[PDB]
């Protein structure tokens, strides 16, 4: 290893733009900094932030697992778009509808669930009619002290 | 009482056996998957027999047999509870997952 | 030798925890706590030998 | 696009990409193999509609709106074959494929018990190691003035040469282990 | 042996699969043809319903106003 | 190891909907390219197919002759 | 259970599939014919011969190496190649 | 007629649907020509130090260990304090802890008051 | 206490008196031996601690401190007895004597009877890690990490010094029994204010709280594994237990004390959990999850409850086992690929099933998996949170997952997947790394049967 | 539901064995008469899927659709409970015709196989137990609570009637 | 079904609300009204391990019923007969509550008819 | 794991079952109710008198 | 038949690693519970009793089990 | 064995095997298999066992404390017998967490004793239990970590005044 062929600092006249792309090996092009916010990224490229699912799996790579040839400069948050993490793969439908159509689907569930519950459903009979004033003895009541007993007559 | 908690709990050790039998191996076992198959078969019957006697009678028991904690005042132990639930879950988990046995030994034989 | 998987995987555990439970786990007192069993009326107990009175004659419906 | 040797897509490719997802897709969407062979019957009819053109801005966009209604008319869940990426057993028997390199670091004991077949590894080893020198002297000078530019491999000139880089493909490991 | 491999043709079957997939499928509908003789109500109707407006007005206590 | 394939000859375009699928691109103007090929789908022992309804009634036959020999058994067995 | 394949038998079934096509004739058609030069066929023809393939074989061939598939001994070097054959 | 693809942060354009990938100029053609021997170039020196059969070890990746050094130590030297990254920290940064905070100071003094004027049930409440 | 600190000082010439070749064995055999002694410290009371001078005590607390100290040493001289055997005599017999002499300094740190002893001891832990970390470290930039985590240990210590010297001054003495015996309360004012800070701030330093934890994700890392497990297994240990002894003489004042730096942590812990869900070197990933187990350690103890007590003492002897393994996983593994990325060597479990299996037992005790001794230190202390207040158990639950996607994360890139094709130096098992594992493991799944000896002072 | 549902799996898990690990069910068909105690085994789980009567799963699942309607409920819970039902049914029918019924698809080299002891004893084990564990365990247990029985006739036939729409 | 017709998307002042009911007292138009009685004995009903949903009116039938099963292990199927009788007392035990919602019905319908017949005369 | 699993009665917690096996079983006998309230006796606490 | 040689990583050594691990535990674990056992079976334990007038016992005669007493 | 007093347990009713049917219950064979295959030979290795232990016999004892004057009655800052009430103080906390143990246990007992009349059948083992918690929480509870004999007294004189505010705002 040596001290040039590591990131520094963020370029700014062509020719350390040149230098920058020569070290990272992309076009002079191709290579897009991040912009000098102050954030820390350096002289690191911008890559098209697409998951390693989007390239084919049909091309013969050095790293197979992660789509990834050998000195192929990485994106900046490769870790997040590994084949196990967060993809970019595009979606049979967009994604503006997806979203709405979920949202109106529970929130309609949602709402036909709230106005079932004020809505109830029943059997049209009476209650049922338990023994020995509504079963105060077995429900845990104290037998010294006598409660109003209930009578449940014939019908 | 002496039939059933001893049954139970010799379910319980019968189907636990077979993980020490392999975690104390020095050859190469002579069809293991066959030895764990009659092991699930005999933990199915003798967990079936104490399922029969609840049927015919209607005990179920609780057994803390092992005092493991006594952390201020709240104690914990190994605490085995035989109730309808459990009666009537394991012998049929044993059974599906002897037919696993047999399935899984006939499928997976190129592994 | 045609019966070892019967005997020495069930046996000789049935005998250790039969031992365990009957001279370990239940002297000490409440580590196994057996439910009280079904008692009907007309039924009699081995303790006591008190028959139950059989219960009230059944106002029939059919 | 993406292309080992080529650096670009022709039309010609385009064209037959774009016809053999739209018969994979046909093939989902119609499951029954009558009715398959009839669309697709129908898809080829379609194609050789427009085969005959002269203008290439005119087949530019018609393949543009070609495979925008391919886009629209897709199977959301494509049928995918097992072995391809994306299948059930896509890449299974892969974590079963052990490198050769590792029988280097038996132990003699378990090396004794295969005594011919690690006699012809010494000598396919033997081999390498007396193929390396001349394969790389064949890539140095084949190669040009700033590198390779395809990413094509020269192939056995010379009688008695093998071809250069080679042990790693030969010796790749069994699709069933 | 086994079943040998066949190339565009039906595979070749034994007489203990066909015979078993008979005998299964016969205790099935044996069974369920049984269990529809025997029992007949759980699925049919069990208990008479009766009807709630046709009960007289003398045994439900309402006076006649 | 090495299977010998069968005959060529015998996968014929007609016994199918095939032909159908076929006449009906003759009756638009154009023809079938791989009626041989899935010819043998349809030929041999995978013709005639049954229905759901037949599927659903397997081993009714002797099912229900079992069903009425037992229940007059256990019928004439009260007595 | 998978039984394993030989080449003579992987040349076989390719030439079986190959001779139910109605766009190409039983006659002339050999293990060195090339589609377009020496059989007379359609690019059309080619990307359709090699899906029926895929369909046969039961595995895909990716597009790349799919135009390069031109005559039936080179499918049969594809195939060889993919299956490990000659074990 | 159909319904165009909209991409969005999470679901990327198709590749066969951009405009960019049906161009013929010539510049483009310069273009994957250059990055196609570049990459031809990288792949030649990886299969170079890889078939070796003297090397037993650990081929270096230089963009591995670039990644690696960008990620973890030349992130300060880069960082200039101004009013973006400010307020970034600021609404991060304590922004969390005071909400937490005083969502707690407020729980815990309902719950105090609550227990002093013997309100909330703890009868049972032995273990603490 | 005269019983095991004669035996390290005659360790010490057994060190400096052994051939070129028989250095790791005696050190090795003889150091087995005194741990095996060192058993003789859990004669202890419910009621009483057990005193043996006017220097020297140990109570239920100090003592599985003690125990995991005297054992990891010997683990240490095998871990370590590799990577130098490249190094010269003399300089091998000095790394030996600094472990030594590191050894002897904590075992007298742990048992001190008064609490400026401890403070002393507790600095004079500083210099056989510091010399270790500066000399021994693979790493250019090693000498910003010692500076840090010297001058960390020092602006929080010194504030501490003066805290303790004015107690002293002011009631009359320092030891544990007698401040057990001559407790005074604290009203809340200002002078009481900076009096808890001073005396909190060089614990909150070196266990570390969240804020002041700069210190960790470079020392842990640049430093060689003796260095990194003294101080993910010991220090921080040693920071909790002068904690809980100072923690008595602060009441009641923590009571309305305390609501920021607990909160500090109860969002820290999260985040920093947040931060092994982005990081590409394994070391740090190890340290910030030695973080976020001081973070529940450091909430554990500021609220003084007694079950947050209980879940402290057990998670930390559990999380100072686990970091101990998993700095040795990632210490072999860095032996075998010679670089500490994470994303490079992959599909380890196809090549080393054994190590593999070490991965899977370590990343399972990682993520507290029951009925080992972490799941229950980390019960423990969230019954007792839970008792503190409702809705923090939402700040523990998020973190149920948060660890637990990335331990197993940590096992899968490192050991599931297709295998790197151009690394072909992963040589097989060797049998003394197999043999540190397995003595890194197995007392803890022997301790998950009987774990009511470090449950702590008041069990 | 443990044992039709493992018999299910188990059957399916043959199939794909016995089809070189194709999946799909746009690949298959005509395996009625190729395999038959598969396809015995298959429209038997099935059936105990439906709520078919006298099988295990109408001594279940039958059951809680009659007390699904005669209790203080909420109506768009029961509402999509029948809903459910029917959608069980039709997907059940649906893997019937696909896998089953209709015509062959997969590739020429025909590998279909299953006289394998094993898998022939284990399948027929599982089928025992989805015929008469449901009616063993329906008559066995104890008497917990207190079954619904008086109850209209046109809430009796209604997971019939759902299950043959 | 209808009955929630009847109470929703009518007019609910003439149909019962079940959470209270009934709202008005037994002694209406029945003379001399029966009490239904009790068979089995608290003690003997308590030491049968019932539930306590189970606990209702037909308990008797019930107690019979589990000693039948207890004796005639191990034929499970043996006297089903006492389990058609338990199910014939529930039965009636039904009857008798739907034969309440109606007469609560019936009451609050002529309620409403009193009312209309003050409304229309005074 | 021998001389851990033989500890000598540790901390007393066994020792203390034991004595609590005693004293129910005083209090049980002498009609004392169960626990008192207080941990101390009420009768030598002076309260400052306001 | 065609029998192919599974390439497999070295298991020699991790074989040799758990056999004699399991060689070195057993070789004082037979011992010690042969010595437990033995304990339990011919010594046995300890019966409790209540202190006689005039009599102080020593601190291990406080405890049970003759492996704790010692 | 165990003191009757201490954990209480009412007797047993088991009912007679009344049979009505002809077909034989085959769980009487298997117990009566258990008996003749397991039974006898546990019994006699415990009999030889037994006489094993009855020629070497030897005694243990309980260990007794004596009292000492409590935290009440010390000099504050006189550490020689104020460390002897707080010894005792804390042998009592841990005598009397095993009665809430004790009391724990019956409870549970109880119910799992009387299954599902539980709610009738236990009035006394819940009363005995809430009485006994309630005691607990107005002696030890909200302590802290770090709790002491003085603590304790602090609680409960504090206790106390409130006691007789309330008493004095009732009068
Ligand atoms: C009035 O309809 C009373 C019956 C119970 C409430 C309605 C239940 C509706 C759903 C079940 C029946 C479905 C019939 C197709």
């Amino acid at each position: 290893i040596t001290k040039d062929m590591l990131p520094g600092p963020y370029p700014k006249t062509p020719e350390e733009r040149a230098a920058a792309a020569k070290k990272y090996n992309m076009r002079v092009e191709d290579y897009e900094p991040y912009p000098d916010d102050g954030m820390g990224y350096g002289d690191y490229p911008k890559l098209p932030d697409r998951s390693q699912q989007e390239r084919d799996p049909w091309y013969d790579w050095d790293h197979p697992d992660l789509r990834l040839n050998w000195g192929e400069p990485m994106h900046w948050d490769l870790d997040m778009y590994i084949r196990n993490r967060v993809d970019t793969s595009p979606t049979p439908v967009n994604w503006n509808l997806m979203c709405k159509h979920l949202f109106g689907f529970v929130a309609f569930m949602l709402f036909m669930f709230w106005v079932g519950e004020t809505y109830p459903t029943y059997q049209p009979v009476g209650p049922k009619q338990y023994p020995y004033n509504n079963l105060y003895l077995e429900r845990g009541g104290d037998p010294n002290k006598e409660p109003e007993p209930v009578v449940h007559y014939e019908i | 009482m002496n039939l059933f908690s001893s049954l139970t709990l010799v379910t319980l050790i019968l189907l636990t056996m077979p993980i020490a039998a392999i975690n104390f191996n020095t050859h190469k076992f002579t069809n293991y998957p066959l030895y764990v198959k009659t092991t699930i078969s005999c933990a199915f019957i003798t967990s079936m027999i104490p399922t029969m006697m609840f049927i015919h009678t209607g005990q179920e028991m609780i057994i803390s047999n092992w005092h493991w904690l006594t952390i201020q005042t709240l104690k914990l132990s190994l605490s085995f509870k035989m109730d309808f639930f459990s009666m009537m879950f394991v012998p049929v988990a044993l059974f599906v997952t002897w037919s696993i046995m047999e399935f899984s030994m006939w499928y997976m034989h190129s592994d | 030798r045609h019966s070892i998987f019967a005997f020495t995987h069930v046996l000789i555990p049935v005998w250790i925890i039969h031992y365990y439970l009957k001279y370990h786990v239940t002297t000490k007192p409440y580590t196994i706590v057996e439910k009280k069993p079904r008692i009907f009326p007309g039924d009699t107990i081995l303790e006591t030998g008190e028959v139950i009175p059989p219960m009230k004659e059944f106002p029939d419906q059919h | 696009a993406f292309l080992p040797s080529a650096a670009y897509l022709t039309h010609q490719q385009k064209v037959l990409q774009l016809y053999k997802r739209a018969l994979r897709h046909l093939e989902s969407r119609c499951v029954h193999r009558d009715k398959y062979r009839y669309f697709a019957c129908l898809l080829r009819a379609r194609f050789d509609e427009h085969k005959n053109e002269k203008d290439m801005v005119k087949a530019t966009q018609l393949l543009r709106e070609a495979e925008k209604e391919f886009w629209h008319g897709q199977h959301p869940q494509p049928y995918i074959f097992p072995e391809s990426p994306g299948g059930t057993s896509y890449e299974r028997y892969e974590c079963y494929k052990v490198p050769e390199w590792c029988l280097d670091d038996w132990h003699p004991s378990e090396k004794a018990m295969y005594p011919d077949y690690f006699a012809k590894r010494e000598q396919w080893k033997k081999l390498r190691r007396e193929s390396w020198e001349r394969e790389v002297k064949q890539l140095q000078e084949e190669t040009p003035v700033g590198g390779p530019r395809t990413e094509a491999l020269p192939p056995a000139r010379k009688q008695g040469d093998l071809p250069p880089l080679w042990w790693h493909i030969v010796t790749r490991p069994r699709e069933r282990p | 042996a086994h079943i040998e491999p066949r190339y565009r043709q039906f595979p070749q079957l034994t007489r203990s699969q066909v015979i078993q997939a008979e005998f299964f499928s016969a205790t099935m509908w044996f069974w369920i043809l049984w269990r529809f003789w025997h029992d007949s109500d759980a699925v049919l109707g069990h208990f008479p319903y009766p009807d709630p407006s046709q009960w007289t007005d003398e045994e439900l206590g309402i006076p006649p106003d | 190891s090495k299977m010998e394939l069968p005959d060529y000859k015998q996968w014929k375009i007609e016994g199918t909907p095939l032909e159908t699928v076929q006449e009906k691109l003759a009756a638009r103007g154009l023809r079938d390219p791989w009626g041989r090929n899935e010819a043998w789908r349809y030929m041999g022992g995978f013709a005639n197919n049954v229905s759901f309804v037949g599927a659903l009634l397997k081993g009714f036959k002797w099912g229900f002759a079992a069903f009425v020999v037992a229940v007059g058994a256990e019928y004439y067995l009260e007595s | 259970d998978a039984p394993p394949l030989t080449l003579e038998g992987i040349k076989d079934r390719v030439l079986y599939v190959l001779k139910l096509y109605d766009k190409i004739d039983p006659e002339k058609l050999s293990v060195n014919s090339h589609f377009m030069k020496d059989l007379g066929l359609d690019s059309l023809d080619q990307v359709e011969i090699i899906m029926a393939m895929e369909d046969e074989f039961g595995f895909e061939i990716p597009d790349i190496d799919a135009e390069k598939l031109m005559c039936p001994q080179e499918i049969v070097d594809y195939i060889a190649d993919k299956k490990d054959v000659y074990e | 007629s159909f319904p165009k693809y909209e991409p969005s942060r999470l679901a990327s354009l198709p590749t066969t649907l951009d405009p960019a990938e049906y161009d013929i100029s010539s510049e483009t053609r310069k273009a994957q020509a250059e990055r196609l021997a570049i990459r031809s170039r990288l792949k030649r020196e990886y299969q170079l130090q890889y078939n070796d059969p003297s090397r037993r070890g650990v081929v270096e990746d230089p963009a591995l260990i670039r990644w690696t050094c960008a990620r973890s130590a030349n992130v300060y030297p880069n960082f200039r304090p101004n009013t973006k990254t400010s307020l970034l920290g600021a609404l991060f940064g304590i922004g969390p802890l005071i909400f937490w905070y005083y969502v707690f100071k407020t729980d815990r003094d309902r719950k105090e008051k609550l227990i002093q004027e013997g309100k909330l049930d703890r009868t049972f409440n032995i273990s603490y | 206490m005269l019983k095991y600190i004669i035996p390290t000082m005659m360790l010490m010439p057994l060190t400096w008196l052994s051939k070129n070749s028989m250095i790791w064995i005696n050190t090795t055999l003889h150091s087995l031996l005194i741990s095996l002694t060192s058993l003789l410290l859990l004669n202890q009371f419910g009621d009483n601690s057990l005193n043996f001078s006017l220097t020297f005590f140990s109570d239920s607390l100090s003592t599985p401190l003690l125990i995991l100290t005297m054992w990891l040493l010997p683990l240490m001289l095998m871990a370590s007895q590799h990577h130098l055997s490249k190094e010269n005599l003399a300089r091998k017999k000095l790394f030996i004597s600094m472990l030594i002499l590191l050894q002897l300094f904590l075992i007298m740190t742990f048992t001190a009877t008064e609490l400026i002893f401890f403070y002393i001891m507790f600095e004079a832990t500083l210099v056989p890690t510091l010399i270790i970390i500066t000399r021994w470290g693979n790493q250019t930039e090693r000498l910003n990490a010692g500076l840090y985590f010297l001058f960390y240990t020092l602006a929080g210590s010194l504030p501490l010094l003066v805290a303790l010297i004015y107690i002293q001054n002011t009631m009359g003495s320092l030891n544990f029994l007698i401040l057990q015996y001559w407790v005074q309360p604290m009203p809340n004012s200002w002078s009481n204010t900076f009096m808890w800070l001073a005396c909190m701030m060089a614990f909150m330093v070196k266990m570390p709280l969240y804020g002041l934890h700069l210190w960790l994700p470079k020392a842990h890392v640049e430093a060689p594994i003796a260095g990194s497990m003294v101080l993910a297994a010991i220090l921080l240990k040693l920071g909790g237990y002068g904690m809980m002894r100072i923690t008595l003489l602060l009441n009641p004042i923590t009571d309305f004390m305390a609501y920021p730096f607990i909160m500090l942590s109860l969002w820290g812990m999260i985040m920093t959990s947040s931060i092994c869900l982005r990081q590409t070197d394994l070391k740090s990933l190890i340290a910030y999850s030695s973080v976020s187990h001081m973070a529940l350690v450091i909430v554990a103890i500021l609220i003084q409850t007694p079950w947050s007590y209980m879940g402290a003492t057990a998670l930390m002897i559990a999380h100072g086992l686990t970091s101990s393994m998993l700095f040795c996983l990632a210490n072999s593994n860095y032996e075998r690929v010679h670089s500490r990325t994470m994303i490079l060597a992959r599909g380890l479990q196809t090549l080393l099933p054994l190590m593999a299996a070490w991965w899977l037992l370590a990343s399972l005790t990682n993520l507290a998996l029951p009925p080992s001794i972490n799941l229950i230190g980390e019960l423990f202390v969230v019954m007792s949170t839970f008792s503190w207040s409702n809705i923090t158990i939402i700040l523990m639950g998020l973190n149920m997952v948060i660890t637990a996607l990335y331990s197993l994360y940590m096992l899968i890139t490192t050991q599931r997947g297709k295998h790197t094709h151009h690394i072909n130096n992963i040589l097989p098992s060797f049998t003394r790394e197999n043999a540190l594992m397995s003595l890194h493991m197995l007392p803890l799944l022997l301790l998950s049967l009987n774990p009511k000896i470090i449950l702590g002072p008041l069990y | 539901h443990a044992f039709f549902k493992a018999m299910l799996f188990m059957c399916s898990g043959s199939i794909i064995h016995s089809l070189n690990d194709e999946q799909d069910i746009r690949k298959m068909g005509g395996l009625f008469k190729a395999m038959p105690f598969t396809t015995t085994a298959l429209i038997i789980g099935s059936l105990a899927l439906t709520g078919m009567p006298f099988l295990t799963g109408f001594y279940s699942k039958d059951l809680i659709i009659e007390s699904a309607n005669t209790s203080y409920t909420n109506a768009w819970a029961l509402l999509m409970t029948l809903v459910a039902t029917s959608f069980t049914a039709i997907y059940s029918t649906r893997i019937i015709f696909f896998a089953l019924l209709g015509q062959p698809r997969f590739p020429t080299l025909i590998n279909i196989n299953e006289n394998n002891p094993f898998l022939i004893n284990s399948i027929k084990r599982l089928l025992i137990g989805s015929l008469f564990a449901g009616f063993i365990i329906s008559n066995n247990i104890p008497p917990m609570t207190i079954p619904q029985m008086t109850m209209p006739h046109y809430l009796k036939m209604t997971a019939l009637t759902v299950t043959i729409l | 079904g209808a009955h929630l017709a009847r109470r929703y998307l009518g007019d609910a002042s003439v149909e019962p609300e079940p959470l209270r009911m009934p709202t008005f007292p037994p002694d209406y138009g029945f003379p001399e009204r029966k009490e239904r009685e009790m068979v089995a004995t608290q003690q003997e009903m308590n030491d049968a391990q019932l539930v306590l949903q189970q606990r209702d009116y037909c308990a008797h039938y019930l107690i019979r019923f589990l000693k039948c099963k207890r004796d005639s292990f191990p034929n499970f199927l043996a006297c089903k007969h006492e389990q058609h009788d338990w199910d014939y007392c529930e039965h009636l035990d039904y009857v008798k509550r739907m034969k309440e919602f109606e007469r609560e019905r019936r009451l609050l319908q002529r309620k409403k008819r009193r009312e209309q017949r003050e409304a229309d005369m005074a | 794991s021998t001389f851990v699993a033989y500890l000598p009665d540790y901390r007393m917690q066994e020792w203390a079952r034991r004595e609590a096996e005693r004293l129910v079983k005083y209090r049980e006998a002498h009609g004392l109710p169960l626990m008192e309230s207080n941990c101390f006796d009420p009768s030598k606490i002076q309260l400052p008198e306001d | 038949g065609k029998r192919l040689f599974i390439i497999k990583p070295s298991g020699f050594y991790d074989k040799r690693f758990l056999k004699l691990l399991r060689f070195y535990i057993l070789l004082t674990g037979i011992p010690v519970v042969i010595g437990i056992t033995l304990i339990n079976v011919f010594i046995g334990e300890a019966e409790l009793a209540e202190i006689p007038e005039g009599y102080v016992p020593e601190h291990w005669e406080y405890f049970k089990h003759p492996i704790s007493r010692w | 064995s165990w003191d009757k007093d201490v954990y209480p347990e009412p007797p047993r009713r088991t009912p007679a095997p009344s049979p009505q049917t002809s077909l034989p219950n085959p769980i009487t064979y298997l117990t009566k298999a258990f008996d003749l295959l397991v039974d006898r030979p546990v019994t006699l290795v415990r009999e030889f066992i037994e006489r094993q232990h009855a020629k070497n016999k030897y005694y243990y004892y309980h260990r007794e404390f004596r009292r000492v004057p409590d935290i009440t009655e010390c000099h504050e800052k006189d550490v020689l017998c104020m460390f002897e009430a707080e010894m005792q103080w804390k042998r009592d906390y841990k005598v009397d967490q095993e009665i809430v143990n004790i009391i724990q246990e019956r409870l549970k007992a109880c119910q799992q004793r009387e299954g599902e009349s539980h709610r009738q059948n236990c009035a006394k083992e819940l009363q005995q239990f809430t009485q006994v918690v309630k005691a607990y929480q107005d002696r030890y509870h909200d302590l802290g970590a770090h709790y002491s004999a003085r603590k304790c007294l602090a609680k409960q004189k504090q206790r106390m005044l409130a006691e007789r505010k309330a008493t004095k705002e009732a009068a």
